[PDB]
C-alpha cells in the first residue's frame, strides 16, 4: 500500500491498482506531517513525476469501466481513413452524447 | 499543438503565417482595450494543475 | 427547569438539557412580574453571560439530529490538505444543497 507521508513509496503501480474513487480519499486521509528521511531518488519533485503518471493510468481502468456505457470514439480529424482514393476522410466533431441505453 | 495528431513535425509550421500575427493584434491591442490595464499573464504550474 | 422570572436560577445545564423545541414555549409561559429576591452571584449582566452557552451548545446537538440529513463538513477555505506538495487544497462554497435522501 502507498503512503503519501513518504516520498521512496510513491510509484504509478501502487495507485493504479487503487480505484480513482477511493484515489480522492487516499490524498485526502494522509498525514499532514510529512517524513522527509526516506525521499524519493529523484528528488521531491521527481515523486510528482511518477504519480501524474499514476492517476493517467488510472483514467483507463475508469475508461475501460465505462466502455459499455459510451459509444465508439472516432477520429476526430481528416486526413485519416483507410480508403482515401475512393471516398475520403471525415473528422467527428465529438459534440454529442456518447450514451448506452 | 497542431490538429493532426498522427502528424507531427520538428521545424515545418502547421499553422498559416496570418496564424501568428492575429495573436498580436488580439494581445496587444484588444486586450489592453477591454482590460483597461487590469490584467495579468501568469506562469503555469502543470503539475498540480 | 429553570424559573426564568429569577435570574439565579439560569444555568447552561438547564438550558442545554431542555430541548430546542421546548425552549420556545418554556420562555413564553414565564411570568411578567420579575423578583428580585434572589439575584445571580454576577449580577444581572451575568445571568445574560450564562443564558447564551445552553443554547449555541445545542446548535451542533440539534445538528446530530440533523447529521443524518446532510454531509460531513468539508473544508471550505484554503490551506487545507492533506498531501499539498502533489496537490493543493480546495474549498467548498456551499452553494449546493446540503440534504441526504
Amino acid at each position: 500500500a502507498p503512503q503519501f507521508h513518504r516520498p521512496s513509496t510513491i510509484t504509478a503501480d501502487n495507485v493504479r491498482a487503487l480505484g480513482m474513487r477511493g484515489l480522492v480519499l487516499a490524498t485526502n486521509n494522509a498525514q499532514f506531517i510529512m517524513d522527509n528521511s526516506y525521499p524519493h531518488p529523484h528528488g521531491t519533485q521527481g515523486a510528482v513525476r511518477e504519480f501524474l503518471r499514476g492517476q493517467a493510468a488510472a483514467l483507463t481502468d475508469l475508461g475501460v469501466t465505462h466502455a459499455n456505457n459510451t459509444f465508439a470514439p472516432q477520429p476526430m480529424f481528416a486526413g485519416d481513413a483507410a480508403a482515401e482514393w475512393l471516398r475520403p476522410s471525415f473528422g467527428l466533431k465529438r459534440t454529442y452524447s456518447p450514451f448506452v441505453v | 499543438t497542431q490538429a493532426r495528431a498522427a502528424d507531427a513535425a520538428d521545424d515545418r509550421p502547421h499553422r498559416p503565417a496570418d496564424w501568428t500575427v492575429h495573436h498580436k493584434i488580439y494581445y496587444y491591442v484588444l486586450v489592453p482595450a477591454f482590460s483597461r490595464g487590469r490584467c495579468c499573464t501568469a506562469g503555469v504550474r502543470f503539475d498540480r494543475v
